[PDB]
RNA sequence: UUGCCGUUGCUAUGGC
């Protein structure tokens, strides 16, 4: 029929295949290093929160740096942080155990069905997977 | 945290009377909240050993759980078999935790003297004080557990109680 | 045979001597040659490291048939002025020993290095 | 195949990830930064300085004039040096005392200008961590650094002090204590062509410190063993390495992160890397380093290895596995006590307990193409980075240096083409932190200066 | 002793200002101590005291440091004119009350 | 003039019997109550105490002749 | 490591229960289980209608054990064995048995109850 | 050219 502007479409997901398990044989196999900080600097309460996670250290230089990008200071949002502050504390002292997150091996969510198993390179012909190897 | 199956087993209580005695515990609630999240660690680490050789799941799962219980500290270097986070049991978690790790160094007297030390604040890990006794401290946090230099066990300017002291005895 | 038989090779005498530098830190080692022969007819030991390069050999081949009589396992370091350096002090010692300790942090990396020096001898 | 098929999911992973050249090629987020890129000051201190001194092969080594003035002080530990944009040099000892020199007659020996010498006097009247405030040091003087603009020479040992000398007079200016039991400092390092100090203690700490307002700036932590050596350049960057946890780390020092860097070569791959046609083994404690450049370092280990690593591999990109030689082995009327040579020689066990040096002083010219290697095997090396930044290779040898070489330094003469540098080299006959060196062979005491010219 | 360190400087010449993130350091201390600050930032940069200003402060936890947002202007007329009321009764001169009714 | 109330009124305890110090803190509790296990444990079984602490002076307590405490098999 | 007896595996069949899956999503930890001689002399005397039963007992999976006694009275093996030693757990359905075995002390018990197996007096099994 | 001490050079070395 006719085209439609879709920003769903050509706008960056990343999220929806972004697996721990392989970001973390990624970073094993990474052969670059991963600025972890130094070590008594990244725990949070005086030990009465975690350490803190990957993601929590990953999302906190994202604010510190658009903090530093554009002179503002966040806030205390009502909504937003009654929901995610207390849930994400509450399920970071139920999953997060010395730094390391553990929630992922208590999940149901196949690892080869949405984030392995090449959907564009599906190869389906014998001629077309003989070209992809050869 | 979950309340076991059988709460008032006379084995169980035998069990809680030497983790609470052993680790200077101060009730049954560490070991049910340590045990409750090991269960889910393990009982994860049984399916992953219920599916085969080669599944992906396995694999990238496998060397992730292993990889880190072993930044945890609770596995060793060497066994990085996923047949040893079933080995795996409740003091090997509860010797991670600061109180024990305090006394371990030596830093301490006795678990209860780590426990008030930690309480007190004397002690920092790198560099933030910690003040709670259950933090378990990782594999790279087992070394610069010292004392904090606010600290008259450390080298700071010594407390109330000493100088109070040392002042009506220059009276 | 030589007579400073089981001698390592150089990753297990690395292996050896990074848990001798942290016992050193515990105050779990007890460093020289008649401080081990002390500590080894007390029975507080857990391994003893000799040194098999030192000016004589037999200065420490005393202690072999004293870790016999008493079941303790020894083990034999190429080197003494890095097992000094691994210890801690400003000179070469030429034997330590880990003493025996249940509430130590090391407990399971000395088992390991008792382990692997064992199926060595 | 099960590491095929964890290198084949990654890659598919990998993929997937991308998922979700033409002639317009612009990115409007990468465009407004270079805007603000555009926008911004401060383009001084945060140059990422590739090496811009490509001149190994050019200039001379064969025919140095080498000077070794002996001094009379026992077991000279450090070596710290200076130069603006008349040159002054500092030594310093186990014998407690500081020495300044005058360095710039350069076609002859150094001048003597200084003593400070503290003693027994400087013992606190305390045993109290906190009141270590004296004017003097007491114990082991282990490391000097010579301020960037040269008001001032900051040293410190096993005292646990820092004490900052004033550069004119010699003088105690300021003492700032490390406020715990094992502080013991074990490096310096001014970063370049400024005012801020960084300090490498024994505590798996790394102090900080702005000198011209006697304040400690941040306190970093994280080795795993004593930080035995430290490095640094005109970035806000730092490179240490502790010595037996076999690993260099590099901080970002305003964000407190660092990158880690762990050594990893095995005698069993090794030995059969040589198996498919040897002396050569594992790695006992990385010792000493020097930042190159702004994207590369080199260290060197107790295995004597020298290694030279990047900003972006964890594991190194180059090995050079014995630099200065494997020690002598203990002689037949020194090892064993009996009367024949068949039991004697019986009991060195043929190559089992022969020893390589170590290398305990490195030197990298900063951004250059050479660098400098230093152990008691009596010959100071000079190796050169090649300009493809993914190897060196030996130049050649200083061979006037008789004893332990404790600190490399150059001071640098002429201009962009035509240079001449003067190596200094503290020389001892015992080690800088503990003694365990026998078989002192013909060392001395002494300062070993070359003039190494074109 | 207090310590400062200067980061990320820019210029806007719309504003007629230069400004970055300002690292306050101070071991031992309580905190920033703002007008000392203000005082120290005035001389490390030329010296329009009237016309440097900082608002952002977060002290990390545990003390030592603190970020800080800092803006400096040249000619205080105009920093009167560019920084907003609430600093201004803060820190510099302006006093004007809201009427209170209702 | 102001009859303030006071501690009995306050709290309002009314009528408990005499209880522990040791039960006023959970912690010290199992402290003495793990060490009042591990004293008994001294009497059922033979405890390993740590071997020979100096020299060999005795027995101290008596060497029976005829208990064998050693377990028979079936 | 677990000894098995006749009724044990005979409810492990009645429940559709696999013996070394079930003690280990039991115990969540790996087993070991041990059939002793008695045990299959058992089985091999409950005839031919068992012999899904014994078939199932042998299994490369689970090991086995020598008794070395007279006669084939598993109960009485069981209870010698676990009290000499107490390194096993006994898993069984017999009235008898749990009530000796649970008489003992320190000895964990293991028994086929609704779907899947369950465990008593072992102490950490969360 | 130094803590002593030796060869020293009319500057280099080597024993503690
Ligand atoms: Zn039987």
């Amino acid at each position: 029929f006719e085209d439609r502007f879709d920003a769903r479409e050509h706008k960056d997901r990343s999220n929806k295949s972004r697996m721990q398990a392989m970001e973390e044989y990624i970073r094993e196999s990474s052969d670059q290093p991963d600025w972890s900080a130094s070590i008594g600097a990244d725990i949070v309460n005086h030990g009465r929160g975690g350490i803190k996670s990957l993601r929590d250290t990953e999302k906190e230089r994202r604010v510190t740096s658009f903090e530093e990008d554009n002179f503002t200071r966040l806030n205390i949002t009502n909504k937003a942080e009654k929901r995610k502050q207390k849930q994400r504390e509450r399920n970071a002292r139920m999953n997060v155990i010395g730094g390391e997150d553990f929630g992922i091996f208590s999940s149901k969510r196949k690892l080869e069905d949405s984030t392995s198993r090449r959907g564009a390179k599906k190869t389906r012909s014998a001629w077309d997977r003989a070209q992809r190897r050869l | 945290y979950s309340t076991p199956k059988r709460p008032y087993e006379s084995s169980r209580l035998d069990a809680e009377l030497k983790l609470a005695g052993e680790f200077g515990l101060k009730n049954k609630k560490e070991i049910y909240r340590i045990s409750f999240q090991l269960s889910k660690i393990r009982r994860a680490a049984r399916d992953l050993l219920t599916r085969d050789e080669k599944d992906p799941k396995r694999l990238f799962e496998g060397n992730a759980l292993i990889r880190r219980l072993v930044r945890v500290g609770v596995l060793s270097e060497d066994k990085k078999k996923l047949d040893y986070v079933l080995a795996l049991k409740v003091e090997d978690f509860l010797e991670r935790r600061l109180q024990t790790q305090v006394y371990k160094l030596g830093l301490a007297k006795s678990v209860h003297h780590a426990r008030v030390l930690i309480t007190q604040r004397h002690i920092a890990v790198g560099k933030q004080i910690v003040n709670i006794p259950s933090f378990m401290v990782r594999l790279d946090s087992e070394k610069h557990i010292d004392f904090a230099p606010t600290s008259p066990f450390g080298g700071a300017r010594p407390g109330r109680v000493a100088r109070r002291n040392a002042a009506r005895k220059a009276e | 045979n030589p007579k400073a038989f089981p001698l390592a090779d150089a990753a297990l005498t690395q292996q050896i001597l990074d848990v001798v530098q942290q016992a050193a830190n515990l105050r779990q080692l007890k460093k020289g040659a008649n401080e081990a022969t002390k500590t080894l007819n007390r029975g507080i030991s857990e391994f003893i490291i000799m040194a098999a390069d030192c000016e004589p050999i037999e200065i420490l081949l005393h202690l072999p048939l004293l870790c016999e009589d008493k079941n303790v396992p020894y083990v034999f370091v190429p080197s003494r002025v890095a097992l000094g350096r691994a210890c801690g002090v400003s000179r070469p010692v030429i034997a330590a020993s880990i003493t025996t300790n249940d509430a130590s942090a090391i407990k399971t990396q000395i088992y390991a290095v008792k382990d692997k020096i064992e199926t060595l001898l | 195949n099960p590491a095929d098929k964890r290198r084949r999911l990654a890659k598919q992973y990998l993929e997937n990830l991308k998922s979700e050249d033409e002639y317009n090629n612009f990115d409007a987020g990468d465009l407004d930064k270079d805007i603000i890129a555009s926008r911004l000051k401060e383009d001084v201190a945060e140059q990422q300085g590739r090496v811009f001194r490509y001149f190994g092969d050019k200039l001379l080594i064969s025919e140095a004039k080498q000077s070794f003035t002996r001094v009379g002080e026992n077991n000279l530990t450090c070596i710290s040096c200076f130069q603006p944009v008349r040159l002054f040099a500092y030594t310093v000892s186990k014998d407690l005392q500081l020495t300044k020199y005058d360095i710039t007659d350069f076609s002859k020996r150094p001048k003597k200008l200084k003593y400070a010498k503290g003693g027994a006097k400087y013992i606190p009247t305390s045993k109290h961590e906190y009141e270590n405030t004296t004017e003097g040091h007491y114990d082991e003087i282990l490391t000097v650094a010579a301020s960037p603009d040269g008001k001032y020479v900051v040293t410190g040992g096993r005292d646990r002090k820092l004490i900052v000398w004033s550069t004119e007079s010699l003088s105690p200016v300021k003492v700032i204590p490390t406020k715990d039991r094992r502080g013991e400092v074990l490096s310096l390092a001014f970063r370049k062509n400024s005012d801020q100090l960084y300090a490498s203690c024994a505590d798996f700490k790394i102090r900080t410190y702005s000198i011209n307002q006697f304040s400690q700036l941040e306190i970093l932590y994280g080795h795993h063993d004593i930080v035995e050596d430290i490095s640094a350049l005109a970035m806000e960057r730092c490179v240490t390495v502790g010595a037996r946890d076999r690993t260099a780390m590099l901080w970002k020092i305003p964000d407190e992160t660092r990158l880690t860097f762990r050594g990893g070569d095995e005698p069993q791959k090794l030995l059969r890397r040589w198996m498919k046609e040897p002396l050569f083994f594992c790695e006992g404690s990385i010792d000493v380093v020097s930042m190159v450049d702004d994207f590369h370092f080199i260290t060197g280990s107790d295995n004597g290895n020298i290694c030279l690593w990047s900003l972006a591999k964890k594991k190194p990109i180059f090995t050079e596995r014995i630099a200065h030689g494997i020690l002598p082995e203990p002689s037949f009327n020194d090892i064993s006590g009996e009367t024949d040579e068949e039991l004697r020689k019986r009991q060195l066990q043929g190559k089992k307990l022969l020893q390589p040096f170590w290398i305990t002083s490195l030197y990298a010219i900063p951004y250059s193409n050479v660098f400098i290697s230093g152990s008691w095997s009596g010959s100071l090396k000079v190796w050169k980075i090649s300009d493809n930044l993914r190897s060196f290779e030996l130049l050649g040898e200083l061979s006037g240096a008789k004893g332990v070489v404790t600190k490399i330094q150059v001071v640098e003469s002429g201009k962009h083409g035509k240079e001449k540098f003067r190596i200094l080299a503290s020389i001892a006959k015992e080690h800088r932190l503990g003694r365990w060196i026998a078989n002192v062979s013909g060392a001395r005491n002494g300062i070993y200066s070359a003039v190494i010219d074109q | 002793a207090v310590t400062i360190r200067t980061r990320k400087v820019i210029s806007n010449p719309l504003l007629a200002r230069k400004q970055f993130v300002v690292d306050v350091l101070h071991p031992n201390r309580a905190n920033v101590s703002k007008d000392e600050l203000r005082e120290k930032l005035a001389e490390v940069y030329k010296a329009e005291k009237d016309a440097v200003s900082v608002f952002g402060f977060r002290t990390q936890f545990g003390g030592g440091k603190s970020v800080g947002f800092g803006l400096v202007y040249n000619s205080v007329a105009e920093a009167k004119k560019f920084e907003p009321t609430y600093r201004l009764v803060r820190y510099g001169l302006a006093e004007k009350v809201e009427k209170a009714s209702r | 003039g102001k009859r303030a109330i006071n501690y009995q009124i306050l709290k309002n305890k009314g009528l408990t019997p005499k209880r522990n110090k040791d039960n006023r803190n959970s912690r010290v509790k199992k402290r003495k109550k793990y060490q009042k296990a591990q004293k008994k444990l001294k009497s059922v079984r033979a405890v390993y105490s740590g071997g020979q602490s100096g020299v060999y002076e005795g027995e101290k307590t008596g060497i029976k002749k005829g208990l064998t405490r050693s377990v028979k098999f079936k | 490591q677990v000894l098995i007896d006749t009724n044990f595996i005979n409810f492990s069949i009645q429940k559709k229960v696999d013996i070394v899956r079930g003690m280990m999503d039991c115990l969540l930890a790996k087993c070991n289980p041990l059939i002793t001689d008695c045990v299959m002399a058992e089985l091999e005397k409950l005839g031919p209608k068992y012999r899904i039963a014994l078939k199932l007992a042998r299994d490369p999976r689970i090991k086995r054990l020598s008794c070395s006694h007279k006669g084939t009275y598993a109960d009485d093996c069981l209870v010698h064995r676990v009290l000499q030693h107490k390194c096993y757990i006994v898993a069984t359905n017999d009235a008898g048995l749990k009530q000796r075995i649970r008489k003992i002390p320190g000895i964990p018990l293991m028994s086929v109850g609704g779907h899947a197996y369950v465990i008593e007096k072992l102490p950490d099994v969360f």
